[PDB]
């Protein structure tokens, strides 16, 4: 109820079938270019990659999904810090902040408010949204495996 | 069709409040390695636990 | 001037039901050797489950760049959860589903 | 394929060739944690995928009313009460071989008479 | 084979144990100190504060007539305290964050020397993360290195 | 052909794995064993 | 008896007890009535507060808020 939100989140899977290096990049509102999912996971407070693969894929026995996660773990290796991820999303989209100290906190406020308007919009719900995001990635890759 | 009606919408808060009284673990406490066979609960698309 | 007092203190964390928790906002715990209960004051007795046996990397501190007075309490010893005349509590739980507006 | 993670770092262990002793190793490029290799295998593509046909099998699969019922006996417990369903792997070239799921020992025995 | 419309006439013609007491600490100590929780995110099982060594330090790091929007209380008090704390020595680093959702109902049963226990209501709860294990970074160097 | 398991192995003169993986793509896609391009499913009809 | 299974024709009675309660066009009446009952108070209460900020040189403010709406 209220405001009538129109913002829509999109998680895109690049690379056709057969070719290698099939990375995953999800778009964010108010941010121009697309951002990889792992970098967003770094911006949500989750730094290690084993926890990321633990949130995306819920079955350790399956090797296919984890195998397709590898390139995203490589680009997620390029950017390894949460602060560098907040500065990365701060430098990627929305250039009206000018100052960096206000664009990192402004980007964090974007991740706490505009990012996923449903559930809630308060501060501290980043773990929950991380689990939901890993669920959406699990549905995307699970749909890519022809299952 | 002659017996088809349109819903009007209720309140999901009493249901979410009623679920946590029977051991519904919140989402932020979830570990897939400690509870792999746990059934996910969804209320209007929101994953509460 | 942060100082660790002891940390040797062992604390148990409890996830209480809402009416008794808001009431606490005294009883006697009966430890039965792997099943423990609670005899409140007149009133119910409550079995408390050993929710998490091993509970490391979890501690408790208190508070008395801007540095403030910080004190350390104790280590968390066991994760617990209180479990529950139950028909009156079930009726109260059915009764909470009757909220309306004017 | 079934790779390990680093300690403390929890990052994936990229393969490192050991030219001194001439043996495979597993490294973490963030830190200095390198463990030995218990297998020379590294990568397996597996083009023709046959797994996933029997996906989504749960302990409570016998209480599904939408699923059918058959009278064929199990080769193990010899129970004629079972629930059958085809492959879960959805693809064009997926065969229609039935999958029998006994309601006693929870064994999954198929109906293929050519290959078992 | 016909519609029976005479149902009005048909219906009209047819019808060993160990007991230990609990106590509530006086509210003076609750007014002096606020109890918060600690949870680490380094996977390592042990990690006590004694092995964290010393000295342990946990510290928090012209226009005419116009329009304002509005805001409430508790959310504003939680919004103004946007400086997370950190514990270090003089090296290991732990930076905590708020948990919020794990407030609800959390009662502490601190065990003293005797068998009795002391119950304290939990104010908040924080998740501490071991920071700067590897020690590396770059900013613009990574922004130019990611363009290859 | 006599082998009940058909096996093919290949080697070359950073890590060698990435090089091999490139060659894998070239092998699968860019090699045509026989037949002219853009011809599939030739059906015999009387 | 009273615990006997029903037949096919008997079902018609049920359908009657349906249309006696709802009516042929009950969805518009229920949706409109719920709109008048709850939607008005929700829209009025969700964004009623507006404040004017007045400056003088001592600061000053003004506020207007809407409460319970009334229908005739
Ligand atoms: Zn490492
Ligand atoms: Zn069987």
């Amino acid at each position: 109820k209220g405001s009538r939100f129109i913002s829509t989140l999109q998680v895109k899977l690049y690379g056709r079938e057969g070719s290698s290096a099939r990375t995953i990049k999800a778009t964010l509102p108010y941010i121009k270019q697309d951002i990889p999912i792992v970098i967003i996971f770094r911006a949500l407070g989750i730094i290690p990659d084993g926890e990321i693969l633990e949130h995306i894929c819920y079955d350790v026995n399956d090797w296919q999904m984890l195998e397709m996660l590898k390139p995203c773990v490589e680009d997620g290796f390029v950017i390894q810090d949460r602060e560098t991820a907040l500065d990365f999303i701060g430098r990627r989209g929305t250039a009206l902040g000018i100052k960096k100290e206000k664009r990192i906190q402004y980007a964090k406020d974007i991740l706490q408010k505009e990012f996923l308007p449903h559930i809630t919009q308060l501060e501290g719900f980043e773990s929950r949204k991380a689990f939901f995001l890993g669920y959406m990635i699990n549905r995307l890759l699970l749909c890519a495996l022809d299952r | 069709s002659l017996m088809s009606c349109i819903s009007v919408g209720t309140d999901p808060m009493p249901i979410i409040t009623f679920l946590s009284e029977w051991g519904m673990e919140p989402l932020e406490d979830y570990v897939p390695h400690q509870s792999p066979d746990a059934t996910r609960v969804f209320v209007n698309g929101v994953w509460h636990g | 001037d942060l100082d660790l007092e002891r940390s040797n203190r062992q604390v148990w964390l409890v996830r209480l039901p809402m009416f008794l928790a808001e009431k606490w906002r005294l009883g006697k715990i009966r430890i039965n050797k792997s099943k423990i209960t609670l005899l409140l004051n007149e009133p119910h007795e409550y079995d408390l489950e050993l929710t998490k046996k091993v509970v490391e990397n979890e501690y408790v501190f208190t508070e008395q760049t801007i540095p403030k007075k910080t004190a350390i309490v104790g280590t968390v010893c066991h994760e617990c959860q209180v479990m529950p005349y139950h028909k009156i509590v079930e009726q109260r739980r059915n009764i909470v589903k009757l909220n309306n507006k004017e | 394929t079934t790779f390990r993670f680093c300690r403390d770092c929890n990052n994936m262990l990229y393969p490192r060739e050991d030219k001194e002793n001439n043996r495979l190793l597993f490294e973490c490029r963030t830190c200095s944690y390198v463990e030995e290799a218990g297998s020379p295998l590294v990568y397996r593509h597996e083009l023709i995928t046959n797994i996933g046909e029997t996906a989504g099998v749960v302990q409570d699969i016998g209480s599904d009313p939408t699923l059918p019922r058959s009278d064929r006996e199990c080769p193990k417990c010899h129970s004629r009460e079972n629930v059958f369903f085809q492959s879960q792997q959805r693809r064009k070239d997926t065969s229609m071989v039935l999958f029998f799921v006994c309601l006693s020992c929870s064994h999954i025995f198929t109906s293929d008479q050519k290959n078992k | 084979f016909i519609k029976r419309d005479r149902m009005r006439r048909n219906f009209l013609r047819m019808r060993e144990y160990n007991e230990f007491p609990l106590r509530a600490i006086p509210k003076e100590d609750l007014e002096n100190m606020r109890t918060h929780l600690l949870k680490f995110q380094s996977k390592k099982k042990i990690n006590p504060v004694t092995d964290f060594h010393l000295p342990v330090r946990l510290h928090r790091k012209r226009k005419t007539r116009q329009l304002k929007v509005l805001d409430e209380n508790a959310k504003k008090l939680r919004f103004e305290e946007f400086y997370p704390w950190v514990m270090e020595d003089f090296y290991n680093t732990w930076v905590g964050s708020y948990e919020a959702g794990n407030s609800d109902s959390y009662v502490l049963l601190s065990v003293e020397d005797d068998g009795s226990f002391t119950m304290i209501p939990a104010d908040k709860v924080y998740k501490f993360t071991a920071r700067n294990k590897y020690a590396t970074x770059x900013x613009x160097x990574x922004x130019x290195x990611x363009x290859x | 052909d006599n082998d009940e398991k058909l096996i093919i192995r290949c080697r070359v003169v950073a890590e060698e794995d990435h090089m091999l993986k490139k060659i894998e793509n070239t092998m699968l896609e860019n090699i045509t064993l026989r037949g002219v391009e853009n011809i599939e499913r030739v059906v015999m009809m009387k | 008896d009273e615990s006997a299974p029903i037949t096919a024709e008997d079902s018609w009675a049920v359908i009657s007890a349906f249309f006696r309660e709802k009516g042929l066009v009950s969805q518009q009446l229920d949706s409109f009535n719920q709109f008048v009952d709850y939607t008005l108070q929700d829209i009025i209460c969700e964004d009623s507060t507006l404040i004017l900020e007045q400056l003088a040189q001592i600061s000053r403010k003004y506020e207007i808020s809407f409460g319970k709406i009334y229908v005739t």
